[PDB]
RNA sequence: UUUUGUAUAAUGGGUCAGCGACUUAUAUUCUGUAGCAAGGUUAACCGAAUAGGGGAGCCGAAGGGAAACCGAGUCUUAACU
RNA sequence: GGUUCUCCCCGAAAGCUAUUUAGGUAGCGCCUCGUGAAUUCAUCUCCGGGGGUAGAGCACUGUUUCGGCAAGGGGGUCAUCCCGACUUACCAACCCGAUGCAAACUGCGAAUACCGGAGAAUGUUAUCACGGGAGACACACGGCGGGUGCUAACGUCCGUCGUGAAGAGGGAAACAACCCAGACCGCCAGCUAAGGUCCCAAAGUCAUGGUUAAGUGGGAAACGAUGUGGGAAGGCCCAGACAGCCAGGAUGUUGGCUUAGAAGCAGCCAUCAUUUAAAGAAAGCGUAAUAGCUCACUGGUCGAGUCGGCCUGCGCGGAAGAUGUAACGGGGCUAAACCAUGCACCGAAGCUGCGGCAGCGACGCUUAUGCGUUGUUGGGUAGGGGAGCGUUCUGUAAGCCUG
RNA sequence: UCCUCCUAAAGAGUAACGGAGGAGCACGAAGGUUGGCUAAUCCUGGUCGGACAUCAGGAGGUUAGUGCAAUGGCAUAAGCCAGCUUGACUGCGAGCGUGACGGCGCGAGCAGGUGCGAAAGCAGGUCAUAGUGAUCCGGUGGUUCUGAAUGGAAGGGCCAUCGCUCAACGGAUAAAAGGUACUCCGGGGAUAACAGGCUGAUACCGCCCAAGAGUUCAUAUCGACGGCGGUGUUUGGCACCU
RNA sequence: GCCUGGCGGCCGUAGCGCGGUGGUCCCACCUGACCCCAUGCCGAACUCAGAAGUGAAACGCCGUAGCGCCGAUGGUAGUGUGGGGUCUCCCCAUGCGAGAGUAGGGAACUGCCAGGC
């Protein structure tokens, strides 16, 4: 499948720490920082759960 | 009506969890009153007092669901 | 200044000035640094009182055991285990 | 309680256990500097494993309602001839058919969490031991999970998430803890968040759609009213509805049953047939009862929607308090009320661009070491650790400067 | 001070005079091990038996038994018996679990000596979780440890033997009790009182609603029952700022 | 293939109700009891020696989709993280998801050895 470009939009500051360690896993920094995401399930699977602050584009 | 008394010492819960074993003694999990809810099969041994999971030789520890009715199994087996 | 927290109707301050506070004394050790090294160091005193002598004494290189006793071993011990 | 001049690196607690213990202190949790050897960790997916909370339930325990049968016990009675019999409000076993409760029960049991594999992705100098120092063990708050309290308190007792403790900025009138976001330092620079754009006071009286009719919005309950838009049926409904206006209110009928009497006129039987311009054995007030009537029900007229409920929303009346409007910040008010989507503008110490600073790393260019590109930590109290600038002393200092 | 369960959260910890009970020992047997067996309860039926002493059969149950708390175990029996029996063993110990420690549970491995059994296998105590008093020490037996001039020895040690409800229990000293509105010291709304806040059960009132009173009639006037508010505002709760 | 026995595995698809069915083989009743052995007494139990009697009880198999048992899809209870509100509930976003029932499944399956056809 084709690659995901990922955006942070609202920030995680006021979320719950498991949340955070999935923008951290995800390499997220300064609210966007130009990362595509890998075409897997288990990449899918990760942005499903953050889907209300992380902006997906294929 | 006070005070009460209650009492403070032990908590006599679980320790040995997943795929387990022991390089010099294999003793799983040290609880008070188990003897009818799980059963120990193979090498290791219990049921006095002890309220350990004993083992008289080699091998790992798998645990089993499988056997009669009630029955289940902290089964061990040599590699 | 007090307190978790005070613009606080919680204590304090008229103001300018002369003032006012973490040390050296001794023992041991940790660290630093250095001299010497299975050795190191002197004190009092002597003396040419910031030299040189003075190693008394102390710290260290072997342990086991109440201890008698044994020692690269030794206490437990009938023992080897 | 008094406890000192200047730039920085890392970064706590009000918890456990003991104490003549609840003001201190000491082993464990949390902070930190050095030394030696070194990657530290989680989120996602699936597999396996110990799992009984949430929910579900009545099998077993205890409790329980409703209906019925009901041993034996406790109570009452009459017979003693009828096979002894009536009763079960009480206590309780059996049983048929149903239903509520449970932390202390289970003919069932998640979400999530936790432990380890099998696998992909991302990035922090980490982890561990030894050698040195600590600080705290009386904090407070909003939310969530539960008890407690009057399903009260700015009350009480915990668990538990995050924030104030030690957190600055934008928003909530003014506000710690709530909302937006975590601040290395600048830019007569851009872009957004929560919030906001008639005026006080910077920006749409914006575009378009939804709703109420009032100072609602801008304090407020149970309760009450043809206040009313929407939704699905039912009835009356356009050779003719609801309301109004005018004109019609009997003939069968002196009905039959009960009773105290009752011409519709408190009960019961029913509730039709007939005529017409037109009609209930009855609707209501009323009388001793009819009547009186005002009506039910049709005609003409006018005229198209309408009556009673059901369902779903928004409004009204429900509505007394004290220094002075005083329960939208205040004013304005017909949207200049609330609400949704779109694009604007205003909006932070956030994001971007550009400019400065400290630590450590990286890419390239260039060369008696300089210039570009950049990864990335920089809010800090307790406390741990590193480095600067002044002040003064001794030597240099009977040198050297100078009346 | 010791023991258990629930509240307590699909690990543990985890607060409330939150909900409720136990211990500060006893069994030489109720230990060990080999062999045999296993309930309750009801009904039926029969002498010596006054109303009832018998046990056999069915119906049926792991709904009997165990040193005791509650929790959980237990018939493979730890329950009931038959025999043999004293492993209610000694000195030790890789290691694991556990509390901050004291303290403790589990246990491979070695020698020695017992016991059951055909052998395997089990036996270093009871069905497990509570049954104590350290440190200090007085008295005593032993001791081929020592007692400093030498040899004995008071004494010190080692090894046997015992004891402080010191229980305020983890124990402040061969020896220690009450009172202060006559005092008094350090600290404080951290903590009460006279007042500020919060709440409005209590308090007084109204409304929904109505068993009834009001010779009729519930609602003129008044109201038992149940419900929902008006108030700040008292009597209390509460412990923020003092 | 088929039938059975032992160790069993799995343990309700392995249950219940009701019916069918086997004695070549195995299995139980059965037929007897000195000796080794046993009895607070006993060939009752334990135990031995066997084939006259039987396919009943006991043992094993099976039809039967009626109930149990297992239970999809859809929905429900609950719930992790997030935004609000009309606030211990509701509305939205995004995921998980029982318990009960339904349709469907289901009157098992099998390792080793041994006897029998």
């Amino acid at each position: 499948a084709k690659t995901i470009k990922i955006t942070q939009t609202r920030s995680a500051i006021g979320r719950l720490p498991k949340h955070k360690a999935t923008l951290l896993g995800l390499g997220l920094r300064r609210i966007g920082h130009t990362v595509e995401r890998e075409d897997t399930p288990a990449i899918r699977g990760m942005i499903n759960a953050v889907s209300f602050m992380v902006k997906v584009e294929e | 009506g006070g005070s009460t008394r209650n009492g403070r010492d032990s908590e006599a819960k679980r320790l040995g969890v997943k795929r387990f074993g022991g390089e010099s003694v294999l003793a799983g999990s040290i609880i008070v009153r188990q003897r009818g809810t799980k059963f120990h099969a193979g090498a290791n041994v219990g049921c006095g007092r002890d309220h350990t999971l004993f083992a008289k030789a080699d091998g790992k520890v798998k645990f089993e669901v499988k056997g009669p009715k009630n029955r289940k199994f902290i089964s061990i087996e040599a590699e």
